[PDB]
């Protein structure tokens, strides 16, 4: 689990 | 072209994403019901574990380890609470009115009242969550802001002195290029790009404010 | 709103027009020095209230919101003013033309040398960027509108007020970019410099917070 | 005397 598993990402 | 100033915008984003720290669970022992830390002990224990990961994250930020050790420690000691806080806000954005300290420790505003003086700080973090939601802050933007906080917060607090401040400012400029590129690639006009960059940077003054108030509180409860 | 229909050149003109008087101060001890600084500040606050009412957008807000913004910003505004007028004096703070102090003298007030060093560092940063007055005046208006916006407070009106403030902040951004373009900066240089300027506001916040802490302690 | 009397200005 990191920040990359939360919220919206441009890509 | 593997050094920091040689990286393209895409390569910088990619490097920063690779360096993202783990999101920790709050430690729990079902066999120790009665020595469960107070609210403050739970947050302290979490934060201290996060700080170990933070040092290693900072030292993976391209450019950071080009500084002398003394300067690295300085920047870290200035930025650490801002960095915990923005990380907290990111993961809390999908939980309006709440703060996701950890996947197993999701707290509402009124739980902030468990520590005198802490609710003020919870309120400010919640307003940040709300600001980021209203902007539709994207993950790659959050990741650039963290690095900006690391490099910026202690820079203002002799030849090589100036040399090091020069290098920091160059890396900061590369992260700005990186933010702009992300926005441009997303199809924002130049005007929308400059307006958005400014909106994001102004939130950093609020994050500074929150960290100042938190440090004050920590130092009071010594 | 007057504010949103202003061109970049007209915004600059309005902010220049609004600039307050630079005051003259009327051995040292901690007591006397804090006395001088307190007297000067209290006089500058009178002029600051009238300045703020001349910042495009500010008068469109309720009197309650105007007071709140000034209560949050006032020390930041005094400090950035100080940094600006100290820019051409390496190693010194020009509190007034007749009160020019170095850091040795900061140590008069226990706790103040920390703040004095931070101010000098900001002054040195301004100098290092060759900050121009039009940019300084924009930054000062940003502090006014921005510093207390996240701590407003429950009504539709209030949400409408915040939207207004953000709209004006966007116009000040456009104005900075305009000034920089007119100065012959590249698009790349324009965004880099916009970022450099706005990042200084985090440091001005930090200094105001340390200042407020000191003032409360005493 | 104002800020205008100090520093550099674009104009
Ligand atoms: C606002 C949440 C918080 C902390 C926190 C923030 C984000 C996060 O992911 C985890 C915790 C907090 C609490 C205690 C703390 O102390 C660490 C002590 N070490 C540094 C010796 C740090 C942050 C806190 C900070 C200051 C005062 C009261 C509470
Ligand atoms: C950094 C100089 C300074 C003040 C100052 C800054 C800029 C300026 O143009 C004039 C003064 C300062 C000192 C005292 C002060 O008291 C205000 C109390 N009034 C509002 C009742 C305000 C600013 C100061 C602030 C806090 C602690 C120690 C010193």
């Amino acid at each position: 689990l990191t920040s990359r598993d939360f919220g919206s990402w441009y890509a | 072209n593997s050094l920091a100033l040689s990286l393209t915008a895409d390569q910088m984003v990619s490097a920063l994403l690779d360096a993202e720290p783990p999101i920790l669970y709050s430690e729990y022992d079902p066999t120790r019901p009665f020595s469960e830390a107070s609210m403050m002990g739970l947050l302290t224990n979490l934060a201290d574990r996060e700080l170990v990961h933070m040092i290693n994250w900072a030292k993976r930020v391209p450019g950071f380890v080009d500084l002398t050790l003394h300067d690295q420690v300085h920047l870290l000691e200035c930025a650490w609470l801002e960095i915990l806080m923005i990380g907290l806000v990111w993961r809390s954005m999908e939980h309006p009115g709440k703060l996701l300290f950890a996947p197993n420790l999701l707290l509402d505003r009124n739980q902030g009242k468990c520590v005198e003086g802490m609710v003020e700080i919870f309120d400010m973090l919640l307003a940040t969550s709300s600001r980021f939601r209203m902007m539709n802050l994207q993950g790659e933007e959050f990741v650039c802001l963290k690095s900006i906080i690391l490099l910026n917060s202690g820079v203002y607090t002799t030849l090589k002195s100036l040399e090091e401040k020069d290098h920091i400012h160059r890396v900061l400029d590369k992260i700005t290029d990186t933010l702009i590129h992300l926005m441009a690639k997303a199809g924002l006009t130049l005007q929308q790009q400059h307006q958005r960059l400014a909106q994001l940077l102004l939130i950093l003054s609020h994050i500074r404010h929150m960290s100042n108030k938190g440090m004050e509180h920590l130092y009071s409860m010594k």
